[PDB]
Protein backbone atom coordinates (compact mmCIF):
# COMPACT_ATOMS: atom_id res chain seq x y z
CA UNK A 1 0.00 0.00 0.00
CA UNK A 2 3.05 1.91 0.15
CA UNK A 3 4.52 4.39 -2.54
CA UNK A 4 7.47 3.64 -4.27
CA UNK A 5 10.26 6.03 -4.89
CA UNK A 6 11.20 7.10 -8.26
CA UNK B 1 -7.47 -1.81 10.29
CA UNK B 2 -8.75 -4.16 7.63
CA UNK B 3 -9.88 -7.30 9.35
CA UNK B 4 -9.31 -10.35 7.06
CA UNK B 5 -11.06 -14.00 8.49
CA UNK B 6 -10.21 -16.87 7.22
CA UNK B 7 -12.86 -20.40 7.00
CA UNK B 8 -12.02 -22.85 7.66
CA UNK B 9 -9.79 -22.68 10.83
CA UNK B 10 -8.49 -26.25 9.90
CA UNK B 11 -9.25 -27.75 6.45
CA UNK B 12 -8.81 -32.06 6.57
CA UNK B 13 -8.36 -33.30 3.20
CA UNK B 14 -6.97 -37.63 1.81
CA UNK B 15 -3.67 -36.84 -0.50
CA UNK B 16 -4.91 -36.10 -4.26
CA UNK B 17 -8.28 -34.36 -3.28
CA UNK B 18 -9.27 -30.85 -4.18
CA UNK B 19 -9.24 -28.17 -1.13
CA UNK B 20 -10.97 -24.75 -1.40
CA UNK B 21 -10.68 -21.93 1.67
CA UNK B 22 -12.28 -18.84 2.17
CA UNK B 23 -10.95 -15.61 3.20
CA UNK B 24 -13.50 -11.98 3.69
CA UNK B 25 -12.23 -8.52 4.43
CA UNK B 26 -14.27 -6.31 6.57
CA UNK B 27 -13.87 -3.84 3.65
CA UNK B 28 -13.67 -3.72 0.30
CA UNK B 29 -9.93 -4.36 -1.52
CA UNK B 30 -10.37 -2.55 -4.58
CA UNK B 31 -7.39 0.10 -4.55
CA UNK B 32 -8.16 3.43 -6.03
CA UNK B 33 -5.74 2.29 -9.43
CA UNK B 34 -8.17 -0.67 -10.22
CA UNK B 35 -6.21 -3.51 -8.73
CA UNK B 36 -7.44 -5.81 -5.83
CA UNK B 37 -4.47 -6.42 -3.53
CA UNK B 38 -5.75 -9.89 -2.23
CA UNK B 39 -2.81 -12.61 -1.75
CA UNK B 40 -2.46 -15.68 -0.24
CA UNK B 41 1.02 -17.18 1.52
CA UNK B 42 2.01 -20.54 2.78
CA UNK B 43 3.85 -21.32 5.78
CA UNK B 44 5.38 -25.07 6.66
CA UNK B 45 6.47 -25.49 9.97
CA UNK B 46 9.85 -23.84 11.03
CA UNK B 47 9.53 -21.53 8.23
CA UNK B 48 8.76 -18.29 6.85
CA UNK B 49 5.99 -17.63 4.93
CA UNK B 50 5.92 -18.37 1.08
CA UNK B 51 4.00 -16.38 -1.30
CA UNK B 52 1.55 -18.71 -3.52
CA UNK B 53 -1.15 -15.57 -4.87
CA UNK B 54 -0.83 -12.40 -5.52
CA UNK B 55 -3.75 -9.64 -6.64
CA UNK B 56 -6.19 -12.45 -6.78
CA UNK B 57 -5.46 -14.26 -8.98
CA UNK B 58 -1.81 -14.20 -10.47
CA UNK B 59 0.73 -17.46 -9.18
CA UNK B 60 3.68 -16.57 -7.71
CA UNK B 61 6.82 -17.77 -9.56
CA UNK B 62 7.64 -21.57 -9.00
CA UNK B 63 4.10 -22.18 -7.46
CA UNK B 64 2.65 -25.04 -9.20
CA UNK B 65 -0.73 -25.13 -11.79
CA UNK B 66 -2.83 -26.68 -9.31
CA UNK B 67 -2.89 -23.15 -7.26
CA UNK B 68 -5.28 -21.13 -7.95
CA UNK B 69 -7.27 -17.99 -6.70
CA UNK B 70 -10.23 -16.19 -7.04
CA UNK B 71 -13.03 -13.46 -5.49
CA UNK B 72 -13.79 -9.75 -6.21
CA UNK B 73 -14.40 -7.03 -3.62
CA UNK B 74 -14.79 -8.90 0.26
CA UNK B 75 -14.84 -12.46 -0.90
CA UNK B 76 -11.70 -14.77 -2.09
CA UNK B 77 -10.60 -18.33 -2.33
CA UNK B 78 -8.22 -20.11 -3.16
CA UNK B 79 -8.19 -23.60 -4.30
CA UNK B 80 -5.57 -26.26 -4.63
CA UNK B 81 -7.19 -28.41 -7.54
CA UNK B 82 -5.30 -31.93 -5.61
CA UNK B 83 -3.66 -31.91 -2.59
CA UNK B 84 -0.15 -33.22 -2.56
CA UNK B 85 1.82 -33.98 1.06
CA UNK B 86 4.25 -30.76 0.61
CA UNK B 87 0.89 -28.38 0.15
CA UNK B 88 0.32 -29.57 4.32
CA UNK B 89 0.89 -26.56 6.33
CA UNK B 90 -0.76 -22.89 7.29
CA UNK B 91 -2.81 -20.69 4.54
CA UNK B 92 -2.83 -17.22 5.07
CA UNK B 93 -4.23 -14.50 3.30
CA UNK B 94 -3.31 -10.73 3.34
CA UNK B 95 -4.46 -7.81 1.73
CA UNK B 96 -2.03 -4.48 0.62
CA UNK B 97 -4.85 -2.15 -0.37
CA UNK B 98 -5.07 0.23 2.90
CA UNK B 99 -1.89 0.70 5.63
CA UNK B 100 -1.75 -0.92 7.23
CA UNK B 101 -1.45 -4.80 5.55
CA UNK B 102 -2.56 -7.39 7.56
CA UNK B 103 -3.45 -10.99 7.54
CA UNK B 104 -5.97 -13.63 8.41
CA UNK B 105 -5.75 -15.89 11.03
CA UNK B 106 -4.65 -18.77 9.12
CA UNK B 107 -6.24 -21.99 7.60
CA UNK B 108 -4.33 -25.38 8.85
CA UNK B 109 -4.28 -28.24 5.95
CA UNK B 110 -4.46 -31.12 8.05
CA UNK B 111 -5.41 -34.59 6.80
CA UNK B 112 -8.39 -36.80 7.43
CA UNK B 113 -8.76 -39.93 9.25
CA UNK B 114 -11.41 -41.59 10.81
CA UNK B 115 -12.78 -39.89 14.14
CA UNK B 116 -11.28 -41.22 17.30
CA UNK B 117 -12.09 -40.63 20.96
CA UNK B 118 -9.05 -39.77 23.70
CA UNK B 119 -7.45 -41.96 25.57
CA UNK B 120 -7.84 -39.97 29.17
CA UNK B 121 -5.59 -40.51 31.68
CA UNK B 122 -5.54 -38.70 35.23
CA UNK B 123 -2.52 -38.10 37.88
CA UNK B 124 -2.06 -36.66 41.10
CA UNK B 125 0.96 -33.95 42.51
CA UNK B 126 3.67 -35.94 43.32
CA UNK B 127 5.21 -36.18 46.76
CA UNK B 128 8.04 -33.98 45.13
CA UNK B 129 6.03 -31.07 44.13
CA UNK B 130 4.12 -31.43 47.27
CA UNK B 131 7.61 -30.68 49.23
CA UNK B 132 8.10 -27.36 46.96
CA UNK B 133 4.50 -26.13 47.87
CA UNK B 134 2.79 -26.68 44.61
CA UNK B 135 0.27 -29.45 43.25
CA UNK B 136 -0.07 -29.93 39.42
CA UNK B 137 -3.28 -32.43 38.12
CA UNK B 138 -2.60 -33.73 34.99
CA UNK B 139 -4.62 -35.16 32.02
CA UNK B 140 -3.71 -36.81 29.16
CA UNK B 141 -5.88 -37.11 26.32
CA UNK B 142 -3.86 -38.91 23.68
CA UNK B 143 -4.72 -40.34 20.46
CA UNK B 144 -7.63 -38.52 19.35
CA UNK B 145 -9.45 -37.25 15.85
CA UNK B 146 -10.46 -34.36 14.98
CA UNK B 147 -8.11 -32.08 17.05
CA UNK B 148 -10.86 -30.05 17.81
CA UNK B 149 -11.64 -30.50 22.24
CA UNK B 150 -12.26 -29.67 25.21
CA UNK B 151 -11.60 -30.12 28.77
CA UNK B 152 -13.33 -29.39 32.39
CA UNK B 153 -12.11 -29.89 35.40
CA UNK B 154 -14.12 -30.18 38.73
CA UNK B 155 -12.95 -30.38 42.44
CA UNK B 156 -15.21 -31.96 44.49
CA UNK B 157 -17.66 -31.84 41.79
CA UNK B 158 -17.62 -28.23 40.97
CA UNK B 159 -15.85 -26.22 37.63
CA UNK B 160 -12.60 -24.72 38.12
CA UNK B 161 -10.79 -22.10 35.83
CA UNK B 162 -8.04 -21.07 37.26
CA UNK B 163 -4.61 -22.16 37.00
CA UNK B 164 -4.75 -24.56 33.40
CA UNK B 165 -2.66 -25.20 31.26
CA UNK B 166 -3.59 -26.72 28.05
CA UNK B 167 -1.18 -28.09 25.65
CA UNK B 168 -1.54 -29.69 21.96
CA UNK B 169 0.62 -31.98 19.84
CA UNK B 170 0.59 -31.38 15.90
CA UNK B 171 -1.07 -34.42 13.90
CA UNK B 172 0.93 -37.42 14.44
CA UNK B 173 3.07 -38.63 11.76
CA UNK B 174 2.51 -41.94 12.22
CA UNK B 175 -1.17 -42.27 12.76
CA UNK B 176 -2.76 -38.55 12.13
CA UNK B 177 -4.03 -38.10 15.24
CA UNK B 178 -3.44 -35.37 17.92
CA UNK B 179 -2.75 -35.35 21.40
CA UNK B 180 -3.31 -32.61 24.51
CA UNK B 181 -1.87 -32.23 27.83
CA UNK B 182 -4.11 -29.98 30.20
CA UNK B 183 -2.45 -29.30 33.52
CA UNK B 184 -3.95 -27.61 36.59
CA UNK B 185 -1.61 -26.19 38.98
CA UNK B 186 -3.22 -25.55 42.44
CA UNK B 187 -0.57 -24.73 45.83
CA UNK B 188 -0.48 -27.44 48.29
CA UNK B 189 -2.80 -25.54 50.75
CA UNK B 190 -5.64 -25.33 47.91
CA UNK B 191 -4.81 -29.29 46.90
CA UNK B 192 -5.07 -30.01 50.46
CA UNK B 193 -8.69 -28.86 51.01
CA UNK B 194 -10.20 -30.56 48.81
CA UNK B 195 -10.46 -34.16 48.00
CA UNK B 196 -12.36 -35.16 44.14
CA UNK B 197 -10.20 -34.23 41.22
CA UNK B 198 -11.75 -34.72 37.84
CA UNK B 199 -10.58 -33.85 33.83
CA UNK B 200 -13.79 -33.92 31.62
CA UNK B 201 -13.30 -34.06 28.39
CA UNK B 202 -15.80 -33.42 25.61
CA UNK B 203 -15.05 -34.26 21.66
CA UNK B 204 -17.28 -35.05 19.14
CA UNK B 205 -17.30 -38.77 19.15
CA UNK B 206 -19.45 -38.58 21.67
CA UNK B 207 -22.41 -36.29 22.94
CA UNK B 208 -20.66 -38.17 26.65
CA UNK B 209 -17.96 -36.07 27.98
CA UNK B 210 -14.98 -38.49 28.96
CA UNK B 211 -14.97 -38.31 33.11
CA UNK B 212 -11.47 -39.49 34.64
CA UNK B 213 -11.10 -38.62 39.13
CA UNK B 214 -8.86 -39.62 41.69
CA UNK B 215 -9.48 -39.23 45.58
CA UNK B 216 -6.84 -37.36 46.92
CA UNK B 217 -6.83 -39.13 50.00
CA UNK B 218 -6.26 -42.55 48.81
CA UNK B 219 -3.22 -41.40 46.95
CA UNK C 1 18.08 -15.75 -6.45
CA UNK C 2 16.14 -13.73 -3.92
CA UNK C 3 17.81 -14.13 -0.45
CA UNK C 4 17.29 -11.86 2.20
CA UNK C 5 19.18 -13.17 5.89
CA UNK C 6 18.20 -11.71 9.21
CA UNK C 7 20.80 -11.38 12.21
CA UNK C 8 20.60 -10.08 15.59
CA UNK C 9 17.75 -11.60 17.76
CA UNK C 10 18.35 -12.97 21.15
CA UNK C 11 17.56 -12.56 25.05
CA UNK C 12 16.55 -9.25 25.81
CA UNK C 13 15.44 -7.77 29.40
CA UNK C 14 12.18 -6.02 29.21
CA UNK C 15 12.55 -2.56 28.47
CA UNK C 16 15.92 -3.35 26.96
CA UNK C 17 17.23 -2.64 23.30
CA UNK C 18 17.81 -4.56 20.38
CA UNK C 19 19.42 -4.00 16.95
CA UNK C 20 18.17 -6.54 14.07
CA UNK C 21 19.87 -5.99 10.89
CA UNK C 22 19.07 -7.89 7.34
CA UNK C 23 21.41 -8.68 4.52
CA UNK C 24 19.53 -8.42 0.79
CA UNK C 25 21.55 -10.37 -2.19
CA UNK C 26 20.37 -11.78 -5.41
CA UNK C 27 18.59 -8.27 -6.23
CA UNK C 28 19.24 -4.38 -6.71
CA UNK C 29 18.17 -3.49 -2.85
CA UNK C 30 18.20 0.51 -3.93
CA UNK C 31 15.44 -0.34 -6.07
CA UNK C 32 12.90 -1.97 -3.63
CA UNK C 33 10.67 -1.36 -0.53
CA UNK C 34 11.56 -3.19 2.75
CA UNK C 35 9.27 -4.23 6.04
CA UNK C 36 9.83 -5.86 8.88
CA UNK C 37 7.06 -8.72 9.60
CA UNK C 38 6.62 -10.65 13.35
CA UNK C 39 4.98 -13.84 14.23
CA UNK C 40 4.16 -14.36 17.87
CA UNK C 41 3.56 -18.85 18.14
CA UNK C 42 0.20 -19.97 17.13
CA UNK C 43 -0.53 -16.20 15.46
CA UNK C 44 -0.56 -14.53 11.93
CA UNK C 45 1.74 -12.68 10.89
CA UNK C 46 1.63 -8.98 11.33
CA UNK C 47 3.10 -6.11 9.68
CA UNK C 48 6.02 -4.04 11.83
CA UNK C 49 7.27 -1.57 9.50
CA UNK C 50 8.13 -0.05 6.16
CA UNK C 51 10.78 1.99 4.59
CA UNK C 52 10.90 2.90 0.55
CA UNK C 53 13.85 2.07 -1.61
CA UNK C 54 14.92 5.94 -0.98
CA UNK C 55 13.72 6.11 2.27
CA UNK C 56 11.39 8.98 1.67
CA UNK C 57 8.67 7.19 3.16
CA UNK C 58 8.30 5.04 7.12
CA UNK C 59 5.61 3.54 8.26
CA UNK C 60 5.07 1.51 11.50
CA UNK C 61 1.97 -0.48 13.21
CA UNK C 62 0.37 1.38 15.75
CA UNK C 63 1.62 -1.32 18.54
CA UNK C 64 5.70 -0.65 18.39
CA UNK C 65 5.17 3.50 17.02
CA UNK C 66 7.37 5.38 19.00
CA UNK C 67 9.66 2.17 20.51
CA UNK C 68 10.60 0.45 17.26
CA UNK C 69 13.20 2.81 14.26
CA UNK C 70 13.52 1.39 10.58
CA UNK C 71 16.12 2.15 8.47
CA UNK C 72 18.46 1.03 5.77
CA UNK C 73 21.74 1.56 3.94
CA UNK C 74 21.14 0.74 0.38
CA UNK C 75 25.33 0.64 -0.42
CA UNK C 76 25.55 -2.04 2.38
CA UNK C 77 22.32 -4.11 0.91
CA UNK C 78 20.98 -3.99 4.67
CA UNK C 79 17.93 -3.73 6.37
CA UNK C 80 17.25 -2.35 9.91
CA UNK C 81 15.22 -2.61 12.82
CA UNK C 82 16.26 -1.03 15.90
CA UNK C 83 13.90 -2.42 19.14
CA UNK C 84 13.52 0.04 22.02
CA UNK C 85 11.36 -0.61 25.18
CA UNK C 86 10.65 -4.11 25.00
CA UNK C 87 7.92 -5.72 26.51
CA UNK C 88 6.49 -9.14 26.99
CA UNK C 89 4.34 -8.76 23.62
CA UNK C 90 7.23 -7.97 21.10
CA UNK C 91 8.85 -11.57 21.48
CA UNK C 92 8.41 -13.06 18.35
CA UNK C 93 10.18 -14.41 15.13
CA UNK C 94 11.21 -11.25 12.96
CA UNK C 95 11.12 -11.47 9.48
CA UNK C 96 12.58 -9.06 6.55
CA UNK C 97 10.46 -9.13 3.41
CA UNK C 98 10.70 -7.05 -0.01
CA UNK C 99 8.08 -5.40 -1.05
CA UNK C 100 7.28 -5.60 -5.09
CA UNK C 101 6.61 -2.95 -7.36
CA UNK C 102 5.79 -2.35 -10.53
CA UNK C 103 4.81 1.09 -11.31
CA UNK C 104 4.32 3.70 -8.17
CA UNK C 105 3.41 1.43 -5.53
CA UNK C 106 4.55 -0.97 -3.32
CA UNK C 107 2.12 -3.74 -3.08
CA UNK C 108 3.24 -7.12 -2.25
CA UNK C 109 5.75 -8.71 0.62
CA UNK C 110 7.23 -11.02 -1.98
CA UNK C 111 10.30 -12.72 -0.33
CA UNK C 112 10.94 -13.28 2.99
CA UNK C 113 14.01 -13.91 5.15
CA UNK C 114 13.78 -17.54 7.59
CA UNK C 115 13.97 -14.98 10.87
CA UNK C 116 15.71 -14.12 13.13
CA UNK C 117 13.97 -14.89 17.26
CA UNK C 118 13.99 -12.30 19.54
CA UNK C 119 12.34 -13.41 23.26
CA UNK C 120 11.34 -10.16 25.51
CA UNK C 121 12.00 -11.96 29.28
CA UNK C 122 13.79 -10.85 32.83
CA UNK C 123 13.64 -15.07 33.59
CA UNK C 124 17.19 -16.22 34.70
CA UNK C 125 18.57 -19.48 33.55
CA UNK C 126 16.43 -22.01 36.30
CA UNK C 127 16.77 -26.08 36.06
CA UNK C 128 13.10 -27.87 35.16
CA UNK C 129 11.52 -29.68 38.48
CA UNK C 130 10.98 -33.17 36.81
CA UNK C 131 7.62 -34.66 38.22
CA UNK C 132 6.61 -37.99 38.08
CA UNK C 133 3.00 -38.84 36.70
CA UNK C 134 2.53 -42.35 38.11
CA UNK C 135 -0.77 -43.96 37.74
CA UNK C 136 -2.34 -45.68 40.33
CA UNK C 137 -4.45 -43.27 42.05
CA UNK C 138 -6.79 -52.89 29.91
CA UNK C 139 -3.74 -54.32 28.76
CA UNK C 140 -1.53 -51.02 28.30
CA UNK C 141 -0.64 -48.12 31.13
CA UNK C 142 0.38 -44.47 30.18
CA UNK C 143 2.52 -43.06 32.84
CA UNK C 144 4.19 -39.10 32.36
CA UNK C 145 6.76 -36.76 33.28
CA UNK C 146 5.95 -32.89 34.19
CA UNK C 147 9.35 -30.67 34.02
CA UNK C 148 8.12 -27.50 35.25
CA UNK C 149 9.57 -24.42 35.92
CA UNK C 150 12.92 -24.06 33.78
CA UNK C 151 14.29 -21.21 30.95
CA UNK C 152 15.22 -20.97 28.78
CA UNK C 153 14.12 -23.38 26.48
CA UNK C 154 14.35 -25.82 25.49
CA UNK C 155 14.87 -29.29 27.00
CA UNK C 156 15.01 -33.28 25.98
CA UNK C 157 12.88 -35.95 27.73
CA UNK C 158 13.36 -39.47 26.65
CA UNK C 159 12.37 -42.82 27.94
CA UNK C 160 14.22 -45.12 29.02
CA UNK C 161 17.24 -43.68 27.68
CA UNK C 162 15.60 -43.70 24.38
CA UNK C 163 14.26 -47.46 24.15
CA UNK C 164 10.49 -46.16 24.19
CA UNK C 165 9.51 -43.70 21.43
CA UNK C 166 7.06 -45.22 19.61
CA UNK C 167 3.87 -44.48 22.27
CA UNK C 168 5.63 -40.84 23.34
CA UNK C 169 3.49 -37.83 23.32
CA UNK C 170 5.83 -34.75 23.77
CA UNK C 171 3.96 -31.65 25.27
CA UNK C 172 4.62 -28.11 23.41
CA UNK C 173 6.21 -25.89 26.21
CA UNK C 174 4.14 -23.04 27.45
CA UNK C 175 4.58 -20.07 29.54
CA UNK C 176 3.58 -20.54 33.05
CA UNK C 177 4.74 -17.94 35.82
CA UNK C 178 7.24 -16.56 33.52
CA UNK C 179 9.27 -20.06 33.55
CA UNK C 180 8.41 -22.09 30.87
CA UNK C 181 6.26 -25.62 31.62
CA UNK C 182 6.01 -29.06 29.34
CA UNK C 183 5.23 -32.91 29.92
CA UNK C 184 5.54 -35.46 28.02
CA UNK C 185 3.73 -39.16 28.27
CA UNK C 186 4.59 -42.59 26.96
CA UNK C 187 2.30 -45.80 26.84
CA UNK C 188 3.43 -49.33 27.75
CA UNK C 189 1.87 -52.59 27.91
CA UNK C 190 0.89 -53.74 31.51
CA UNK C 191 3.49 -56.51 31.52
CA UNK C 192 6.34 -54.31 31.39
CA UNK C 193 5.56 -51.90 34.05
CA UNK C 194 5.50 -52.26 37.23
CA UNK C 195 7.54 -55.23 36.80
CA UNK C 196 10.50 -53.62 34.58
CA UNK C 197 11.43 -49.84 35.48
CA UNK C 198 10.33 -47.00 33.47
CA UNK C 199 12.06 -43.93 33.62
CA UNK C 200 12.09 -40.51 32.12
CA UNK C 201 15.22 -38.72 31.53
CA UNK C 202 15.07 -34.68 31.42
CA UNK C 203 17.99 -32.86 29.80
CA UNK C 204 18.44 -29.06 30.32
CA UNK C 205 21.50 -28.18 28.47
CA UNK C 206 21.53 -24.31 29.40
CA UNK C 207 21.18 -25.04 33.07
CA UNK C 208 24.05 -28.19 33.10
CA UNK C 209 21.12 -30.84 33.89
CA UNK C 210 20.11 -34.45 33.39
CA UNK C 211 18.17 -35.83 35.88
CA UNK C 212 16.55 -39.26 36.14
CA UNK C 213 13.30 -40.07 37.12
CA UNK C 214 11.85 -43.61 37.92
CA UNK C 215 7.84 -44.44 37.83
CA UNK C 216 6.67 -45.76 40.72
CA UNK C 217 2.99 -46.60 41.10
CA UNK C 218 0.54 -44.76 43.37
Amino acid sequence: QFGHDS
Amino acid sequence: DVVMTQTPLSLPVSLGDQASISCRSSQSLVHSDGNTYLHWYLQKPGQSPKLLIYKVSNRFSGVPDRFSGSGSGTDFTLKISRVEAEDLGVYFCSQSTHVPPTFGGGTKLEIKRADAAPTVSIFPPSSEQLTSGGASVVCFLNNFYPKDINVKWKIDGSERQNGVLNSWTDQDSKDSTYSMSSTLTLTKDEYERHNSYTCEATHKTSTSPIVKSFNRNEC
Amino acid sequence: EVKLVESGGGLVQPGGSRKLSCAASGFTFSDYGMAWVRQAPGKGPEWVAFISNLAYSIYYADTVTGRFTISRENAKNTLYLEMSSLRSEDTAMYYCARYDYDNILDYVMDYWGQGTSVTVSSAKTTPPSVYPLAPGCGSSVTLGCLVKGYFPESVTVTWNSGSLSSSVHTFPALLQSGLYTMSSSVTVPSSTWPSQTVTCSVAHPASSTTVDKKLEPS
